[PDB]
């Protein structure tokens, strides 16, 4: 997909955004990452967008010290709201981003793919219909079934 | 004794610089080029590694003696020694004896001491990475030694060096085998190397059984591994089996193949001279005109030296076969002319409708052509003066008569004058109708359809060939 | 193990074969994607 | 190159195609031109 990135029309280079966000958001790929830099420079508003929730799913439960873009990415997520001139709409998903990467406290991430080698269902129906929030707004919430729990549990037996 | 006694010590260290730091910066840059890209093959520095075979090969070689420098052969093939971090230490050894050689006067040990060293890489135990840098290291002094041609007792060296040559080819063969890409450098050294088998082959005994192990590396190339190798090997086994009967002409045709892709470029080409020459024996010309031609225009740029020249003599061969031959002293040259003048009065007499003039070259300067075994043209070359005979008194002449047109080409006889004429129509040679009663031979000319048939099928070739040229340009034009 | 060690010889011969195939339609690939992003320029 | 087989072993050439035709016939030629006068 890093060719389609680069594609003439805003609108796959949005959807070129999303396959590498959603795709990509339980690895930590840095190629990943490489590719969606260029596309919160692009001059189109809702691209932008994209590159942000995309880089905010590529970044979940990571830390600055998995990927030196962290820190890079988190001041632009505030950079951008707080600036008069930006587009409304650009400046959405930046706050947008933020809730991605503080989700659930920090302590939950999005997994689509148990360890079993079976996929969750609620967690990728949850996430496909969030893909277009413009439509319907309500429609957000549904990320929050993508929300899973990674912790360690020591429970011997019983209660 | 003063004057060349103080012109002996500049020469030795000249090869001492640049030989010394050259198979060690060709060779020890292909060290890091065949750890990884290995892509294909490239191992740019095996076309460096052609360059420099014929750096030396030209100046100044390996060896003599000289009593100088005869050293480097026990020198390079020594410590390996042995794994890379080891190999520091004795790239420095080599520098040592430099100073060795600069303090007190330089050993020479050769011949019967070649024996040890060509087995000291096996003695130290291992290299042992590089099957290919060892098989350069040992034949790079054994390459050139063979010009010395003493033929006494170190030819059966290189027949050990063909044996220790064969343990390093077993050692090709078992290592590696999936991507190997030291064969892709060892099949240019298995070219030359067994074209030196086929060279000191030829001034002791031709190789029968060596054949047979030719044909075993050959057939078991395809399908497994086979980039570079086996086009060489097709030559290989062409070079000697057209030198040596039989039907190795309709072996070609099971071994294709073609085998692309062609290479190494002009190496492709020659492979079409051989086959030129085999091909001309089944007396077609067309298929043999095509093959000749294409020899030529694809070998750059030369020098040398006097192969190319002969790849041209059998060049206008099957076009004077043809009975349409160019003057060919437009690719007259100053080597080439004085080879080709007896050849050149050859065609001289060929293009001309005087028989006796030809039957008079084959007497005088067969002799020459004894040598180049040429004579299988000079019976079936006959057919084509008659041809160009009838062919200009045909068109020169509106009616002509049979009787008197025997003594002007020396026919000598009615009979023969409705034998050229019977055989000339019916090979389309001459549209004249003839009567006999006499008889006389009357011709007519006959056009218009003319232009319509010829030039639409140059067409086809015109057209096709532009656009030919245009894929090419595309291709090229692409990789930025 | 002659089934095997030298037989997947071959196996093995059939990934570098691939790979050789698929680094000339990747050659092919390469030059071919500097038309789209001279195209998309 | 010099690898492999080699170490083994308008322009006036148009015209010159024509000048061989007449190297092999009819001399140049003065002397014959001028005989033939007094011949017949």
């Amino acid at each position: 997909v890093s060719l389609l990135s680069e594609s003439y029309n805003p609108h796959v280079r949005y959807g070129a955004a999303m396959a590498l966000g959603i795709c990509c958001a339980g690895t930590g790929n840095k190629e990943a990452i490489n590719l969606l830099e260029p596309m919160t420079n692009d001059p189109v508003n809702y691209v932008r967008q994209g590159a942000l929730i995309a880089s905010a799913l590529i970044m979940i439960q990571q830390t600055e010290i998995t990927c030196p873009k962290v820190n890079q990415f988190r001041q632009l997520y505030s950079k951008v709201i707080n600036d008069k001139h930006d587009d409304v709409m650009a400046k959405f998903g930046a706050i947008l981003a933020q809730g991605i990467l503080d989700a659930g406290g920090h302590n939950v991430t999005i997994s689509l793919q148990s360890r079993t080698g079976h996929t969750h269902m609620p967690s990728v129906v949850g996430v496909l219909v969030f893909t277009q929030f413009w439509f319907w707004f309500p429609l957000s919430h549904f990320l929050s079934l993508a929300y899973t729990p990674t912790c360690v549990i020591g429970l011997n037996k019983d209660l | 004794p003063p004057g060349g006694g103080e012109q002996e010590p500049p020469p030795p260290p000249a090869p001492q610089d640049v030989e010394m730091k050259e198979e060690a910066a060709t060779g020890g840059g292909s060290t890091g080029e065949a750890d990884g890209k290995t892509a294909a093959a490239a191992a740019e520095h095996s076309q460096r590694e052609l360059d420099t075979v014929t750096l030396e090969d030209i100046k100044e070689h390996v060896k003599q003696l000289e009593k100088a420098v005869s050293g480097k052969e026990p020198r390079f093939v020594l410590r390996a020694l042995r794994m890379l971090p080891s190999t520091s230490r004795r790239l420095n050894h080599y520098v040592l004896y430099k100073a060795v050689q600069g303090f007190f006067t330089s050993n020479n040990a050769t011949r019967d001491f070649l024996l040890p060293f060509l087995e000291e890489p096996m003695d130290t135990e291992a290299d042992l990475q590089f099957r290919p840098r060892t098989g350069k290291a040992a034949s790079t002094p054994l390459l050139p030694e063979v010009e010395a041609y003493l033929q006494l007792l170190v030819v059966i060296f290189m027949m050990n060096s063909k044996r220790y040559k064969e343990a390093q080819k077993i050692s090709d063969d078992l290592m590696q085998k999936i991507s190997t890409q030291n064969r892709r450098a060892l099949d240019l050294v298995a070219a030359k190397c067994y074209y030196y088998h086929a060279r000191v082959y030829e001034f002791l005994d031709k190789l029968d059984v060596v054949r047979s192990f030719l044909h075993a590396r050959l057939r078991t190339a395809t399908l497994r591994h086979d980039a570079d190798g086996q086009a060489t090997l097709l030559n290989l086994l062409l070079r000697n089996y057209l030198h040596y009967s039989l039907y190795d002409q309709a072996e070609k045709l099971v071994s294709k193949s073609v085998f692309p892709e062609q290479a190494n470029n002009n190496e492709w080409a020659r492979y079409l001279y051989y086959t030129g020459r085999i091909k001309a024996i089944q007396l077609e010309y067309s298929e043999a005109r095509r093959t000749m031609t294409n020899a030529l225009r694809k070998a750059p740029q030369h020098t040398a030296v006097g192969f190319k020249q002969t790849v041209h003599k059998l060049l206008i061969v099957v076009e004077l076969l043809l009975g349409e031959i160019p003057d060919r002293l437009q690719f007259r040259q100053p080597s080439l002319k004085r080879s080709l003048m007896p050849y050149f009065l050859l065609t001289q007499a060929v293009r001309t409708g005087n028989l006796a003039k030809f039957n008079q070259v084959l007497d005088q300067f067969g002799e020459k052509f004894q040598a180049d075994g040429t004579y299988t043209l000079i019976i079936r070359l006959r057919h084509n003066v008659i041809k160009t005979g009838v062919r200009m008194i045909s068109l020169s002449y509106s009616r002509i008569s049979l009787a008197d047109i025997a003594q002007k080409l020396q026919l000598d006889s009615p009979e023969d004058a409705e034998f050229i004429v019977a055989k000339a129509i019916r090979d389309g040679v001459i549209e004249a109708s003839i009567n006999h009663e006499k008889g006389y031979v009357q011709s007519k000319e006959m056009i218009d359809i003319y232009s319509t048939r010829e030039p639409q099928l140059a067409f086809h070739q015109r057209i096709s060939f532009c656009l030919d040229i245009h894929n090419m340009s595309v291709k090229a034009m692409r990789f930025p | 193990l002659e089934e095997g060690k030298a037989g997947s010889g071959l196996r093995q011969y059939y990934l570098s074969k691939i790979e050789e195939l698929q680094l000339i339609v990747n050659d092919k690939s390469q030059n071919l994607r500097r038309l789209q992003a001279q195209r998309n320029e | 190159m010099s690898e492999k087989k080699q170490p083994v072993d308008e322009d006036n050439w148009d015209d010159d195609n024509v000048e061989d035709d007449f190297s092999n016939q009819l001399r140049a030629e003065l002397e014959k031109h001028g005989y033939k006068m007094e011949t017949s």
